[PDB]
RNA sequence: GUGAACAGCCUCUAGUUGAUAGAAUAAUGUAGAUAAGGGAAGUCGGCAAAAUAGAUCCGUAACUUCGGGAUAAGGAUUGGC
RNA sequence: CGUGGAGGUCAGUGACGAAGCCUAGACCGUAAGGUCGGGUCGAACGGCCUCUAGUGCAGAUCUUGGUGGUAGUAGCAAAUAUUCAAAUGAGAACUUUGAAGACUGAAGUGGGGAAAGGUUCCACGUCAACAGCAGUUGGACGUGGGUUAGUCGAUCCUAAGA
RNA sequence: GAAAUUGUUGAAAGGGAAGGGCAUUUGAUCAGACA
């Protein structure tokens, strides 16, 4: 007849279906276009998502009520291990899009990835790769010819990168297997770049370096079969409504005398996969730091990891990266952390920041205390302690 | 073995409701035989049936 | 093959019984319980002394103790064989308070 | 006797029969099917499995808004159960037909059950009573069962025909040259 | 026993412990609760819900058939020893 | 063309298998139908000329009986609550006994009665059906036992009324 | 001891119904007529 009333629709059209993502590992459907004069890098990195803090600083922003005032941010933290290089995979241009004409792989494998090839570790004779691993063997003629061709054809060059887990509170223990783009020099310098990191290590300040603008791809977090109501953002219908008020009350018209697509339904709540970009890193941390969450301000030796250690994950003994504000995924999922495709101007964007404190009190509760030196001042003797 | 008919018995031999009458469970096979009142009665008398003690209720802190 | 021990365990009965409907507690304690016997003896038959029920319901139904010091038995089984020839006696053990008690192994004899 | 339909020899099986049996038709249906063809002893271990949930019965037939299990991966299906009481009057049959096989003398270690047929004996009438005065028939779905068990035998060798050959007097000629040709 | 009390709530005597069961805790329900700031803007309509309440003391308007209206309204107090 | 029954006839068919029923086997007919084979079966039946009618079904929200899909689906969610062990038994979540945890809370889930029921009481045996899971239990099934009055009622008296 | 309806066995077909008409291929099956 017409609405009565004109609304805006619940909920975005663009991130349909709403279903389980097809994996936890999010899929970086894009990298940044390649600019072949700039030497070889990674363009994106793997992590765990650790947890959340607090951060202070001044603020750099002519204009603003709050320039060269101090200013409070949360922050997300993602463990970060050097990630380790064992393949690389040449794509080729075709008038049925991009296809991968072959890989070459590492002559030795670490058992974390090996885990990544099976079902049941425990049980297997782990075979994998040990007759692939023989090619090399032979003066190495047969994994020659492969990054010979890469480099005879091949419009692409990725690298094949794994997370080593173990250096990581996760027990998950099997690690992380993945594709990452090479963007420096030409073709053939990649393939060189890649076949010289075989079995070799990367690491974050080789990819990012402090005030970038990153992107993150993850899937976020699960929430199992979800009403309407909370799912799209539908009204609650009024409480004297029969059947119930968590719903929809008119599910279309009569005609099309069908559901359409466009309405809104119970199902299926989170565990989708996000690609959610302009994460300012307001840190690149060290493992081999102490003070770690110290400051220029601060001073005192202390690392990122709050009293008691991140709630639900654990401690942070290596590299992470620190970006201002939230991402999507949760504590412990892998994450992709992603070169930004396009080169920002926004202001926000350059602003160089500099931390001046970094909360580091317990999560698991109302913290009082940074450091257990700080909660010893503080109280004083206990009837436990000397 | 089924002897709600002794238990029953019992308790009106002895003047007590069935909540408190004790059939001991390792003289099951004698009791069993126990049809009578007279035979119930010898029963209570050597300790085979036993009456149980009332569930107090004090006036302790009622006084 | 076989094997017979007996030791005593304390059980966090609490975690365990975390988030539980209130009738169901000390039921659900009954059931935890002979579970984890079966983990640590691996026997399917777990039998509970009736003192150890006592234990349990000793507050009510939703009033379980936290934590319960108990002792494990596998035994050897008899008459018109069960399944397994190995079983489980549990019983309290009487213990000034539950609390402090790593596991030990009892000398049987 | 006079059971369905068998092609086997009877010499070398034994049968056994339960009629009337206050068990589910539709889930006995099914789980006599789990079991046909099966070898009888790799069966019986199965069935008990079964009771323990350790395996799951397919349901094929009888099944729509069944549960789902991992359990019916090995058969290929997502709808499976663990029909207790139907198991227990199947591998009853089973047991008997078993022991008529150990009196023919047969041996017992090439047995498969070879027929199993259950369908539908007479139902059975009790009634519930709906709202407003109503009554509803509340009725059992009793069970005939029936199978067979034979003993395996190898090969089949061979012989059939002969087929006799019908050729016109252009085509034995061709024939009879080719040969008169080369080979 | 508490209490004004044959109320509610706990108990002795007596009697029951019968009501398919197990495992999980998605949506939506039924039944039971709570919510910052605002406070009827919701709705035909305060529907539902919330608020009030016992006892002692103080204080109590219009109007009236002088009997009421009246626990009007409005306040303070209340344990243990 | 086809059915039930009747007069006539073929000295018709048949326990060496009548009738009926089954049969993606055969044959005649444009068709209603007719014929045969094989299987099943068990006592009667058919061609031809006539006579006769309670004579032919897809429907009537047709009548009676039977049967499906729905479907192993809706459901078996009010009355706070159950637990350990033993015994018995082919079999025990549910029977008996012991222990424990509770409840009704004397306006009772206690102890008796009036109307009504009619053996349900009680013992022994006992599970095919019944108790919308179960069952060794039962108000079920089988076989028995059991109700004692000068004083308790009736009986007597009168009431509305008959 | 029909039918509806059901179990098994054998054979066959099945990309949002199935069944039907004229026609032929293929498979299975079968009558007759020949001397
Ligand atoms: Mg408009
Ligand atoms: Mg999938
Ligand atoms: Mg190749
Ligand atoms: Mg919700
Ligand atoms: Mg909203
Ligand atoms: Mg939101
Ligand atoms: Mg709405
Ligand atoms: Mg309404
Ligand atoms: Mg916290
Ligand atoms: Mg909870
Ligand atoms: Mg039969
Ligand atoms: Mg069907
Ligand atoms: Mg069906
Ligand atoms: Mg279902
Ligand atoms: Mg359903
Ligand atoms: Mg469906
Ligand atoms: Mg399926
Ligand atoms: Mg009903
Ligand atoms: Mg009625
Ligand atoms: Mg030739
Ligand atoms: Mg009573
Ligand atoms: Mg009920
Ligand atoms: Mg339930
Ligand atoms: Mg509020
Ligand atoms: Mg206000
Ligand atoms: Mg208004
Ligand atoms: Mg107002
Ligand atoms: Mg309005
Ligand atoms: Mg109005
Ligand atoms: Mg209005
Ligand atoms: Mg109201
Ligand atoms: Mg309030
Ligand atoms: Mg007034
Ligand atoms: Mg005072
Ligand atoms: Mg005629
Ligand atoms: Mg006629
Ligand atoms: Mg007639
Ligand atoms: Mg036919
Ligand atoms: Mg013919
Ligand atoms: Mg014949
Ligand atoms: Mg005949
Ligand atoms: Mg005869
Ligand atoms: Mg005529
Ligand atoms: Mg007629
Ligand atoms: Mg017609
Ligand atoms: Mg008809
Ligand atoms: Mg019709
Ligand atoms: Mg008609
Ligand atoms: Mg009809
Ligand atoms: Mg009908
Ligand atoms: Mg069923
Ligand atoms: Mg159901
Ligand atoms: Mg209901
Ligand atoms: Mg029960
Ligand atoms: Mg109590
Ligand atoms: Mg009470
Ligand atoms: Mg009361
Ligand atoms: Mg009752
Ligand atoms: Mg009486
Ligand atoms: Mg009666
Ligand atoms: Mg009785
Ligand atoms: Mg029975
Ligand atoms: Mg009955
Ligand atoms: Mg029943
Ligand atoms: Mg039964
Ligand atoms: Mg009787
Ligand atoms: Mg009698
Ligand atoms: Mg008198
Ligand atoms: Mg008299
Ligand atoms: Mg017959
Ligand atoms: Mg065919
Ligand atoms: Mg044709």
């Amino acid at each position: 007849s017409h609405r009565k009333y004109e609304a805006p629709r619940h909920g975005h059209l663009g991130f349909l279906p709403r279903k389980r993502a097809a994996s936890i590992r999010a899929r970086v459907k894009a990298f940044p276009k390649d600019d072949r004069s700039k030497p070889v890098a990674l363009t994106s990195f793997l992590g765990y998502k650790a947890g959340m803090t607090t951060i202070v600083r001044d603020l750099d922003r002519p204009g603003s009520k709050f320039h060269k005032r101090e200013v409070v941010e949360a922050v997300t933290v993602v463990d970060t291990p050097p990630v380790v290089v064992v393949g690389v995979v040449g794509y080729v241009e075709t008038p049925r899009g991009l296809r991968s004409l072959t890989t070459v792989w590492a002559e030795h494998l670490s058992d974390e990835v090996k885990r990544r090839f099976y079902k049941n570790w425990y049980k297997s004779k782990k075979k994998a790769f040990t007759k692939y691993s023989a090619k090399y063997a032979q003066d190495g003629a047969g994994i020659e010819r492969e990054l010979a061709r890469i480099k005879k054809y091949a419009s692409v060059v990725r690298v094949l990168v794994h997370t080593q887990i173990r250096k990581t509170p996760l027990a998950q223990k099997k690690a992380h297997l993945a594709e990452i783009q090479l963007n420096g020099g030409s073709i053939s310098e990649k393939v060189d770049w890649a076949r010289e990191h075989f079995e070799k290590t990367v690491a974050v300040d080789s990819v990012f370096e402090q005030n970038e603008m990153i992107d993150a791809i993850a899937v976020t977090k699960g929430h199992g079969f979800e009403g309407v109501t909370h799912r799209w953002g539908t009204k609650k219908l009024p409480r004297k409504t029969h059947r119930g008020l968590r719903k929809v009350a008119c599910i279309g018209a009569w005609h099309p005398a069908h559901v359409m697509w466009s309405v809104a339904r119970a199902g299926q709540r989170g565990y989708h996969s996000r690609t959610s970009i302009n994460h300012k890193i307001y840190r690149v941390g060290k493992g081999d730091d102490e003070a770690n969450g110290a400051t220029s301000f601060d001073r005192t030796k202390k690392t990122i990891t709050p009293m008691g250690g991140f709630v639900h994950y654990g401690e942070i003994k290596n590299d992470f990266i620190m970006v201002k504000g939230c991402i999507p995924g949760n504590r412990k999922r892998i994450v992709t952390l992603r070169k930004s495709l396009y080169t920002n101007t926004s202001r926000k964007a350059l602003e160089e920041v500099s931390l001046k404190w970094i909360d580091t009190a317990s999560k698991f509760g109302k913290g009082r205390f940074q450091t257990p030196a700080e909660k010893h001042a503080f109280m004083g003797t206990l009837k436990k302690d000397l | 073995a089924n002897l709600r008919t002794q238990k029953r018995l019992a308790a009106s031999v002895v003047g007590v409701g069935k909540r408190k009458v004790w059939l001991d469970p390792n003289e099951t096979s004698e009791i069993a035989q126990a049809n009578s009142r007279n035979a119930i009665r010898k029963l209570v008398k050597n300790g085979t049936i036993v009456k149980k003690a009332v569930t107090v209720h004090s006036k302790s802190r009622t006084r | 093959l076989k094997d017979v021990v007996t030791r005593e365990y304390t059980i966090n009965l609490h975690k365990r019984l975390h988030g539980v409907s209130f009738k169901k507690r000390a039921p659900r304690a009954v059931k935890e319980i002979k579970k984890f016997a079966k983990l640590h003896m691996g026997t399917d038959d777990v039998r509970l002394a009736p003192e150890l029920n006592q234990a349990i319901w000793k507050r009510g139904v939703k009033g379980v103790e936290y934590r319960l010091r108990l002792r494990i038995s596998r035994k050897r089984n008899e008459e018109e064989d069960a399944k397994n020839p190995l079983f489980s006696y549990v019983e309290p053990v009487l213990v000034a308070s539950a609390k402090g008690l790593q596991t030990v192994v009892v000398e049987e004899d | 006797a006079r059971y369905g339909a068998t092609s086997t020899n009877p010499a070398k099986s034994a049968s056994a029969r339960g009629s009337y049996l206050r068990v589910s038709f539709k889930n006995t249906r099914e789980t006599a099917q789990a079991i046909n063809g099966w070898e009888l002893t790799k069966a019986q271990k199965y069935l008990e499995q079964v009771l323990d949930h350790q395996r799951a019965i397919p349901f094929r037939r009888f099944n729509s808004s069944i549960g789902r299990t991992a359990q019916g991966k090995e058969f290929g299906v997502t709808k499976a159960r663990w029909p207790a009481k139907s198991v227990k009057f199947v591998q009853g049959l089973l047991q008997n037909a078993a022991a008529n096989a150990e009196a023919k003398g047969l041996d017992a270690t090439k047995l498969y059950v070879s027929h199993i047929q259950v369908n539908q004996a007479p139902k059975q009438r009790r009634r519930t009573y709906r709202a407003h005065g109503r009554i509803n028939k509340y009725e059992s779905s009793p069970s005939h069962i029936e199978l067979v068990v034979t003993e395996k035998e190898e090969a089949v060798a061979k012989a059939a025909e002969k087929k006799v050959v019908r050729l016109t007097s252009r085509q034995r000629g061709r024939i009879a040259a080719q040969k008169r040709i080369a080979a």
